[PDB]
């Protein structure tokens, strides 16, 4: 239900914290911080004008 | 760098008196504990520092 999209010229990727997770909080009320993996992300389909 | 979450303060078992006192154990050449923080708990919610 927590994802990031990233959107790039035709390259659109959805990574979630499912598989892409560096810490996972706890469940509760309260503030949860929420730290994913270093993304790599590969874009070089966009159109530099 | 670490987060702590404490629970919502207790008569039964935090006691008499809501504030708590973190201390650091093993460091350097030292053994025995050091006081390294004084927290103020909250009765009303948990309390992340």
């Amino acid at each position: 239900d927590i994802k990031i999209t990233v959107m790039a010229g035709s390259k659109t990727h959805t990574f979630t914290a499912s598989d892409h997770i560096a810490s996972l909080p706890a469940n509760s009320f309260d503030a949860m911080p929420y730290t994913f993996k270093p993304l790599e992300i590969d874009a070089s389909s966009l159109a530099f004008t | 760098f670490a987060n702590f979450v404490l629970p919502k303060y207790d008569p039964a078992e935090h006691g008499d008196e809501r504030w708590f006192k973190i201390h650091i154990g093993n460091v350097g050449g030292n053994t025995g504990r050091q006081p390294y923080y004084s927290g103020m708990l909250s009765d009303t919610s948990e309390t992340s520092m």
